[PDB]
């Protein structure tokens, strides 16, 4: 049982998390008409 | 610390300052800065200004409430059945009183809070709260007993919430982003934005 | 990502079946057949859960990186 | 035999009372027309309303929360009288 | 231009006509009337099959339909008349009101062709012509029933 | 000005529904024909098309067998799915034949 | 002519079930299982992104517990109009989507009632009715002034705003859902008081169709909370429970949020199923609480959900609002809980008829671990 | 009374129970069936007029 | 009764007539492939039970 690792490897597995989130946190708007803020996603309309 | 030894939280250095990071390279504001409508009837300057100002919504709610209590009565009433007394003579009063009564109490609340402020000579909670005091006065001219004391407590408290959830919430709050690091911690290694994210359009309705 | 969605999956079908018997007043054994059903089609179910949403967060890394986020090679290794 | 609350007055009278309730009863159709018709126009014209503090918004709600009478409180009371 | 003028001030009297009289038959019958008016004032504009169409549908078929629902359902209203000046200028002063100062453009004249509108509502707008086709098998399928 | 002349027989016309895409594939066929697209369906297409009909003529003749209509429901359900995914994999072979989507394979096939 | 198959195909596919229907009509299958699957087949074609997955999901599960070809066939044409309202880009494919709805719902309205119960839905179908042609006609004439003034169909306007303010049925136009779902039958009811909401979600977060006004959802809010708390009937408890919550998320649905939306409503649609078709006391109290929001159920994922939207946009004003709001909710939450087992013996009928409804109680309860990422 | 009341009583519970297997799951079908037609907006309904001791077409509606 | 099509399914509930299609054919046969296997399982199941069994045969009359 050793502790050090455990408690080590608890906190990246917390800090990898929060990480992921506030990426995922980073969200622009997926609007179809909102082409300005998404200009270099690729999308094809049919319309 | 979750121990039981030493006190928990922690302590800043006051002398220690740390220079100020952007957020992100290029910041683009889809919020849009107040108008020189809002400023205009923001001005406490001159009280009588003031008042007429910021009456219009007091007429209108009243005019409203006046409207509801008119038409409930006028539903009520039978079409089938003639009906010796005029209805709009019977309804106008209402819809009058109302209005002139919301009116007289919004006067009074604009009125006393920019004479406050300007005796005072600061904007402070005193000021929302003398108001509210004043008008619950008003409105309890003639009540029982209760009364007196319950509408002047309410009515000052309004403004209080106001203030609170209005005007210092948001500028409490203003610092906090939600993405790339958090505010105050930096140095930790977390996704760095080249752009804010711009999750809707400044609004035009 | 979850590295328990399976076992989540097999124990929530059993919480299908025995609730399931529960409600229509039976006891939690009866009707066996429901209960390897259940099991085997939760458990198909978070799992299938679990990929999605893990492909949803890729996609969602590709979309961050082209708006412009400087994900690092530690945060590309967030998102498996 | 339990120890009940008191009820204040008599029991005919509050009798009485609960039947100024038992009036003829509009359909809700013809307020609701009104309401909607006039919501709409309001939502229009609130679009170009000025920009008005939050303590002056919070005491117009005050106001008119005070001063809205419940639909009961009409049917109750209404006499078709001058 | 005076013909064109009158129609536009008659649709006016047309629409009062119905909302004014007591009676349900003459209600509809006014409505017909301004049916028609509606059609004088769309061939002042150019338009000739829309307001055969608005003349087709709504007079040749609504019409009928709604004095179909009167007759069965006719009930006595001629109870009393209640047209007391008061409630009549209080009428006319509320349509004064919204009917006042909009924005207003000069009068265009445009000319419409059959080929130009049948060929879009088969070709590049077909879709509307389909939603609008399954939007009558709906009312058939829910009136029948 | 001037009303221009239409020719009543050549009115131009379109389709209502168009896809806004610059081919990023070569284009194999610029406008492929029905024919056309469901000879480029791939084998594992056909696959999929045989195993949907199968599956849903025995669920049609299972639901169909609680209203004792058993074998219509199963000839229906089979056609009518048969149908949506055989258009859907020509939809498919069509895009790929213009040149929206992957086409190695094909460009192979049919040089 | 490709890109025209793939809407083509939808309408070959409804054709061909309905007059297969009509030429197998008998009293053998009134059920009739196999259109109810041929139809959930059809609705497949139409898949093209999440939303839309989660449109047939809705409506197939809907589908499952309407009894017959002729409702079942009303309810692909619901769908037909939602799947049509969420590709609309201008006024007409606006109001062509959603008037065809109105008239869906008009018909299934009038197809559940009984003989002895046509006096109140066919008084509460007419109101929907003039009330719904109040909202279209204002609609158009404000469509066509600003179609005059700028030349062109465009879709960001108020007066699509305050349209779909009114299909939503917020702020003051929430008295149509209150008058006619009281009258119909409870599926009705429940099918039309949560799918139709996604398609308005989410051509709101779509097209732009925000407003800087914060006073409609807020009075939404208020009204529904204060108004479930002084109703009498179960039936306007759950009905002013939407106003409220829609409210809220209309809030937070013109921010920007439309992913927290999305997963408010599919998590909303699942915990009403259960209150709706109740047939047992533990699945309906199961369902209340996911309604009200306690944490060990679904329901407080997409509560959570709102919540967390709200707190990033820091409005004072709309978290203690959403705070008592919230409160007062619980208490009317709380009286059908007192009303199912703490009042009398309760006896209700034995429609043994759960199609998804143990599904939907079991995806409520295991839901909240899967979904935690979320919030 | 007695007596008769019984007599009736034992002349409707041997009728009941007289009544052979097959009879009585087509019995159960014809019940099943009631309830099921109970909805008088289905289509079938439009069809045809059931009979209502055996939920059979007897007329076209 | 007004109608001489109706399903034999419906007019024999209790028993489907011989099948005479193919598939009703292989699904006869598979019906006595399932009930050969249910006995058999059915036979497995009443020797862990034990004594008894648990079996259950008709009443005399
Ligand atoms: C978690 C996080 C969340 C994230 C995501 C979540 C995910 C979301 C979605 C997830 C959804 C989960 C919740 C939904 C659960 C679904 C509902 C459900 O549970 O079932 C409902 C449904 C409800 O049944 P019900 O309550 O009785 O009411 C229906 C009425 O009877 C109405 O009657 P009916 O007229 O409608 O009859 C039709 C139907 C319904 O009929 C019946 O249900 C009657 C009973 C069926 C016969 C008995 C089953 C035979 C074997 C079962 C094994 C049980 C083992 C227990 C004891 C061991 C015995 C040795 O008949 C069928 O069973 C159709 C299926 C065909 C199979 C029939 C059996 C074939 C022979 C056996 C196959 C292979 C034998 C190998 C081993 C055999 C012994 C171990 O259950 C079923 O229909 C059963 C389906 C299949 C039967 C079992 C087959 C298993 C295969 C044998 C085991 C071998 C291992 C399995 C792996 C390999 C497979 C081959
Ligand atoms: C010619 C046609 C006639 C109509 C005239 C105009 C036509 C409409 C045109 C435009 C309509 C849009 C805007 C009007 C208001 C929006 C409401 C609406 O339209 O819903 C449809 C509504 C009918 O809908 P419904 O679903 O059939 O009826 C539901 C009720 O259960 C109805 O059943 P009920 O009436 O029997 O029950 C009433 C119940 C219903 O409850 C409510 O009224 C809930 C409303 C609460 C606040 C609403 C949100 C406030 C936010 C306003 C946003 C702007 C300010 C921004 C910031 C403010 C932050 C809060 O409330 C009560 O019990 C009475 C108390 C009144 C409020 C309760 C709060 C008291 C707090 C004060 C504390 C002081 C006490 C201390 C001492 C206590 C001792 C222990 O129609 C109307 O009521 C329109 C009448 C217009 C009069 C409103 C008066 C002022 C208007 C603005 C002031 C905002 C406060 C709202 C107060 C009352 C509004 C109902
Ligand atoms: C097997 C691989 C699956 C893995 C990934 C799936 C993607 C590949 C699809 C492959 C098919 C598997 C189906 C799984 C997903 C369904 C999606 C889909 O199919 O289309 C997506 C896919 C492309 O769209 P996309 O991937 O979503 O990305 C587009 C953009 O990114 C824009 O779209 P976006 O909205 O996703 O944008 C990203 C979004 C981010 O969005 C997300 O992160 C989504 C999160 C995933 C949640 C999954 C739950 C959704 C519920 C739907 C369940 C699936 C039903 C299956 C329906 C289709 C069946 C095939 O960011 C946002 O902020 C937008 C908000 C999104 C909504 C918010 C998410 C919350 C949902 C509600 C959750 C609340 C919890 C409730 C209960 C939970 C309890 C555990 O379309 C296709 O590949 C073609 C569709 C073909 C379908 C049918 C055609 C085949 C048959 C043809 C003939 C049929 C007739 C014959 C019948 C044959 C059988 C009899
Ligand atoms: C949910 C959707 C609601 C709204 C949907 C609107 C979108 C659908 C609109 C289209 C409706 C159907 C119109 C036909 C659809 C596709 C077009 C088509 O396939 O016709 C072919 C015509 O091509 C053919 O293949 C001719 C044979 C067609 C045979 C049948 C295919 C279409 C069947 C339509 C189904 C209607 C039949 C009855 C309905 C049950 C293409 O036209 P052209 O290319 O201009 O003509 C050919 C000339 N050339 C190739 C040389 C350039
Ligand atoms: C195991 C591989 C082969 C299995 C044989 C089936 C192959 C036949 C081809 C497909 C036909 C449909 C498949 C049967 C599944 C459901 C059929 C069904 O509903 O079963 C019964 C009743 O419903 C049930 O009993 C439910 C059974 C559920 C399924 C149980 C079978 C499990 C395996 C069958 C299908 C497996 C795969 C099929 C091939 C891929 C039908 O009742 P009837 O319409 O009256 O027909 C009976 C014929 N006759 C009375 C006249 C003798
Ligand atoms: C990652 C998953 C988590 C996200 C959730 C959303 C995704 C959904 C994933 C699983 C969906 C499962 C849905 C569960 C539905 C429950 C099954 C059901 O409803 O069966 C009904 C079906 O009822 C019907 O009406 C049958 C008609 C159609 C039958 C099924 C149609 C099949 C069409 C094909 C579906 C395949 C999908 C096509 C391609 C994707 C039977 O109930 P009843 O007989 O009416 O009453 C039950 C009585 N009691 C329980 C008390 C004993
Ligand atoms: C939910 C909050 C609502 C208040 C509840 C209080 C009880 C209601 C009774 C009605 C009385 C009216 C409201 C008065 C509360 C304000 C507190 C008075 C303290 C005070 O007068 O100082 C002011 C600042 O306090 C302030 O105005 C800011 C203090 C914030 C109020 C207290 C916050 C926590 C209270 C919650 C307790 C439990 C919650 C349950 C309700 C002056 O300040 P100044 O700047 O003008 O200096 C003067 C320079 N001219």
């Amino acid at each position: 049982v050793d502790s050090q690792a455990e408690w080590y490897a608890e906190y990246d597995k917390l800090e990898k998390a929060r990480q992921k989130r506030r990426i995922w946190k980073w969200r622009d708007s997926d609007s179809r008409d909102e082409y300005a803020i998404n200009a270099e996603e690729p999308v094809i309309y049919i319309r | 610390t979750f121990n039981y030894v030493i006190p928990y939280g922690g302590s800043s250095s006051y002398t220690i300052n740390n220079e100020p990071v952007k957020a992100e390279e290029v910041t683009v504001d889809f919020s849009k800065e107040p108008s020189a409508s809002s400023l205009k009837l923001a001005d406490k300057s001159d009280w009588i200004a003031y008042t007429f100002n910021n009456v219009p919504l007091m007429a209108t709610v009243g005019l409203l409430a006046g409207a509801h209590e008119a038409f409930l009565h006028y539903e009520r009433t039978p079409i089938y059945g003639k009906r010796t007394y005029n209805i709009i003579k019977k309804l106008a009063p209402i819809v009058i009183n109302k209005t002139a009564y919301a009116t007289l109490l919004g006067a009074i609340f604009c009125a006393t809070d920019a004479l406050y402020e300007n005796y005072s000579g600061k904007k402070s909670y005193t000021s929302g709260m003398v108001a509210g005091a004043a008008t619950g006065a008003v409105f309890a001219i003639g009540r029982p007993l209760p009364q007196p004391l319950v509408w002047p407590l309410v009515f000052a408290a309004a403004p209080v919430i106001a203030d609170l959830f209005g005007e210092v919430y948001p500028e409490s709050m203003k610092s906090a982003r939600g993405y790339g690091t958090p505010y105050g911690f930096e140095n930790l290694d977390d996704a760095v934005p080249t752009r804010n994210p711009i999750r809707r359009n400044p609004h035009h309705y | 990502g979850w590295e328990y969605a399976g076992t989540y999956g097999a124990l929530c079908g059993m919480v299908y079946a025995i609730g399931s018997n529960v409600i229509s007043g039976r006891a939690w054994f009866r009707r066996p057949w429901v209960h390897v059903t259940s099991v085997t089609l939760s458990y198909l179910g978070s799992k299938l859960l679990d990929e999605v949403q893990d492909t949803y967060y890729l996609e969602h890394l590709k979309r961050v990186e082209r708006k412009g986020l400087q994900v690092t090679e530690e945060h590309k290794k967030l998102f498996s | 035999d339990e120890p009940k609350h008191q009820i204040p007055g008599n029991a005919l009278d509050n009798w009485a009372f609960l039947r100024t309730y038992a009036k003829p009863l509009p359909d809700m159709i013809h307020y609701y027309y009104y309401v909607y018709l006039f919501g709409f126009f309001f939502v229009y014209k609130v679009a170009d309303f000025p920009e008005y503090s939050p303590r002056v918004l919070v005491m117009a709600a005050l106001i008119g929360s005070l001063f809205y009478v419940r639909r009961d409180w009409v049917h109750r009371e209404f006499k078709d009288s001058p | 231009m005076l013909l064109i003028y009158i129609m536009l001030s008659n649709i006016v009297v047309l629409a009062l006509s119905v909302v004014l009289t007591s009676s349900p038959f003459m209600a509809l019958m006014y409505s017909i009337l301004l049916y028609l008016n509606v059609q004088t004032i769309l061939w002042s504009l150019g338009y000739d099959f829309m307001a055969l169409i608005y003349a087709l549908v709504y007079v040749g078929a609504l019409a009928v339909l709604f004095l179909f629902v009167v007759m069965m359902v006719r009930i006595q209203v001629s109870t009393l008349s209640t047209k007391t000046i008061q409630s009549v200028l209080s009428w006319l002063a509320i349509i004064l009101i919204f009917s006042y100062g909009d924005v207003s453009f000069s009068f265009p004249c445009g000319a419409e062709s059959l080929l130009n509108f049948g060929t879009q509502l088969y070709s590049s707008c077909s879709d509307l012509t389909l939603l609008n086709s399954l939007a009558l098998t709906i009312a058939l399928f829910g009136s029948l029933v | 000005t001037w009303p221009k002349p239409i020719n009543p027989y050549d009115v131009p016309s379109s389709p209502a529904y168009h896809r806004l895409q610059e081919p990023s594939y070569p284009v194999i066929d610029k406008d492929p024909d029905f024919w056309t697209a469901v000879s480029n369906v791939r084998k594992e297409e056909w696959g999929t098309t045989a195993a949907v009909a199968a599956g849903t003529f025995v669920m049609g003749y299972y639901l169909g067998a609680k209203g004792h209509t058993g074998k219509a429901s199963a000839y229906f359900t089979s056609f009518l799915a048969t149908k949506s995914i055989t258009l859907y994999h020509a939809y498919n072979s069509a895009d790929r034949l213009m040149g929206f989507k992957e086409n190695s394979r094909e460009v192979v096939k049919n040089v | 002519m490709w890109e025209n198959l793939w809407y083509l195909d939808i309408l070959i596919n409804v054709l061909i079930i309905t007059i297969f229907g009509l030429i197998s009509c008998s009293s053998s299958a009134t059920k009739s299982y196999d259109l109810k699957g041929c139809f959930i087949i059809s609705m497949v074609g139409g898949v093209y992104d999440i939303p839309s997955a989660i449109l047939w999901c809705l409506a197939s599960l809907s589908i499952l517990n309407f009894n017959g070809f002729f409702a079942s066939l009303f309810l692909v044409f619901t769908w037909i109009s939602n799947l049509f309202a969420m590709q609309s880009l201008n006024f007409l494919g606006i109001y062509l989507a959603f008037e065809m709805q109105s008239l869906c719902l008009l018909v299934l309205g009038k197809i559940t009632a009984n003989e002895n119960q046509r006096w109140f839905a066919y008084r509460g179908l007419l109101k929907y009715l003039v009330l719904s042609l109040i909202a279209g006609s204002i609609f158009i004439f404000h469509a066509s002034s600003s179609y005059l003034q700028s030349g062109v169909m465009i879709s960001d306007s108020l007066v699509t705003y305050v349209f779909l303010l009114f299909k939503l049925g917020v702020a003051p136009f929430h008295m149509y859902t209150l008058e006619l779902f009281s009258v119909v039958s409870r599926h009705v009811a429940f099918v039309f008081s949560t799918l139709p909401k996604l398609s308005v979600l989410y051509l709101i977060s779509n097209s732009n169709i925000g407003s800087e006004c914060v006073w409609w959802g807020l009075i939404s809010l208020w009204l529904g909370s204060i108004s479930q708390y002084q109703s009498v009937f179960v039936r306007s408890i759950l009905l002013y429970s939407s106003v409220a919550e829609i409210g809220l998320v209309l809030l937070v649905l013109q921010e920007g949020f439309s992913w927290e939306a999305f997963s408010w409503v599919s998590i909303y649609f699942l915990s009403l199923s259960g209150v709706w078709h109740a047939n047992s006391k533990f699945v309906s109290a199961i369902s209340v609480a996911s309604i009200a929001g306690l944490p060990p159920f679904l329901g407080f994922i997409g509560k959570a959900q709102i919540l967390k939207s709200l707190v990033s946009i820091n409005l004072g004003i709309l978290i203690f609002s959403s705070i008592l709001a919230a409160t007062i909710s619980f208490i009317g939450y709380l009286r059908l809980i007192r009303l199912m087992y703490l009042v009398s013996p309760v006896k209700w009928k034995n429609n043994k008829d759960s199609s998804f409804i143990n599904w939907s109680t079991w995806m409520l309860t295991v839901g909240t671990l899967p979904m935690v990422y979320s919030v | 009374s007695s007596a008769n009341n019984y007599d009736l009583l034992g002349q409707q519970h041997k009728f009941e129970n007289s009544k052979v297997f097959e009879e009585m799951l087509v019995e159960e079908e014809i019940a099943k069936d009631r309830e099921l037609l109970e909805d008088k907006n289905l289509a079938v309904h439009q069809l045809y007029i059931f009979d209502p001791q055996t939920q059979l077409a007897a007329r076209p509606r | 009764s007004l109608l001489k099509n109706y399903p034999p399914s419906y007019l024999y509930p209790f028993r489907h007539p011989k099948p005479e299609g193919v598939i009703e054919k292989v699904l006869f046969n598979l019906g006595s492939l399932f009930r050969s296997a249910g006995q058999g399982m059915d036979e497995l199941g009443s020797l862990m039970l034990g004594n008894g069994g648990m079996q259950e045969s008709v009443g005399p009359n």
